[PDB]
């Protein structure tokens, strides 16, 4: 009859961890005679190389050491202690994340230059993966009395109201201009800020009258 | 080399606006999912079903962020004592400073009491940790985001 030599230390099956970092799943036991330790992935025999990097479990320490973990490893791992007089088993659910310690990444082409009639109401978009809480802003490349670039060598701009709300896409980042006089013809920038530096794209808008050619 | 459609026709190979969706705030210390109890007190829990672990973050400025629940609307905060509660209104008491530590774990520092380095960790049993109680280095303060459900 087998038993968990260390029960108290076995209620933590949730093991959320960062990628490429060795993991050690164990569950100490004993009995008469020494019971076997069976493993499995998701719920079926976990081969001693059942995956890349392979494993190296110490069937003696009642452990299952895995190195350089990967999201593809995230899977409720279960230990099985079977003995002639009894068979016990407990399961640990593993996960693996891959943090993106960068600035916000913004799909290209977005925003993208566009045109519109006066009094036309427009939008500009922005996809932004960004693990770290981003702080997206929409600038307007205004030109302070004379030049577009001030003594800081960096362009003059102005944060924009927001023009509306969420609505459309809960995955995008639009800016909605409305009566678009031949005054919003400047350049618009999407400045995605982040704990880890800033990222950003830009684009142009051009507005004309009502006939043409 | 396998692959699929979608990413092959995509225009961006990362989940767009993924910061808008809500997530759980694990805690490297125990195995808990930060919880802002309906009443208003905060604590730990493993119950991957606890209807009060679904946090919705956001940043009004770089690095500074609000931690919030998707059930109520409690703007988690830290009182002058070092107690994490859950204001109903957004206020200086509820602004945290987020940072992705080399151990790829995030840490929240009570912006207001930043100077003293008070974190939003969780004491082993899973109970909230008194501000002053935290120390930069203890797993208690090492939180690690998680998707609402498994896969």
């Amino acid at each position: 009859a087998p038993y968990w030599t260390r029960p108290e230390r076995m209620d933590k099956k949730l093991l959320a961890v960062p990628a490429a970092n060795t993991v050690r799943f164990r569950c100490p036991a004993a009995g008469n005679p020494t019971p076997s330790i069976s493993w499995l992935k998701n719920g079926r025999e976990f081969r001693g190389e059942h995956r890349i990097g392979g494993i190296k479990l110490r069937h003696q320490q009642w452990s299952l050491v895995m190195e350089s973990v990967v999201p593809s490893d995230r899977g409720n791992y279960t230990c099985v202690v079977e003995n002639k007089f009894g068979s016990i088993r407990q399961t640990y659910t593993l996960d693996v994340l891959e943090r993106s310690p960068h600035r916000p990444i913004l799909q290209a082409g977005l925003p993208a230059n566009q045109t519109a009639v006066l009094g036309s109401d427009v939008e500009f978009h922005c996809k932004v993966y960004s693990d770290a809480q981003p702080h997206i802003q929409w600038l307007k490349h205004v030109e302070v009395n004379g030049s577009k670039v001030g003594p800081d060598g960096t362009p003059y701009v102005t944060v924009l109201k927001t023009a509306g709300a969420n609505t459309t896409d809960k995955e995008l980042e639009v800016l909605s201009l409305h009566n678009v006089t031949f005054e919003d013809a400047g350049e618009y920038t999407c400045l995605a800020g982040n704990s880890i530096g800033f990222s950003h794209h830009s684009a142009w808008l051009v507005v004309l009258p009502a006939e043409e050619e | 080399e396998i692959t699929t459609f979608t990413a092959l026709t995509e225009k961006f190979n990362l989940p767009p606006g993924n910061y808008k969706k809500p997530k759980l705030l694990y805690c490297s210390n125990g195995g808990h999912f930060l919880r802002i109890l309906p009443d208003g007190t905060v604590d730990g829990t493993r119950d991957r079903s606890d209807q009060h672990i679904q946090l919705q973050l956001s940043a009004e400025s770089v690095g500074e962020v609000y931690i919030k629940s998707t059930e109520t609307g409690q703007y988690l905060a830290m009182d002058t004592d070092g107690l994490l509660y859950g204001s109903q209104t957004p206020n200086e008491e509820c602004l945290f400073l987020e940072r992705l530590e080399e151990n790829h774990y995030n840490t929240y520092i009570s912006k207001k009491h930043a100077e003293k380095n008070w974190f939003v960790g969780l004491k082993k049993n899973g109970s909230c940790k008194r501000g002053p109680r935290t120390h930069y280095g203890q797993k208690a303060i090492l939180f690690l985001p998680l998707p609402v459900s498994s896969d």
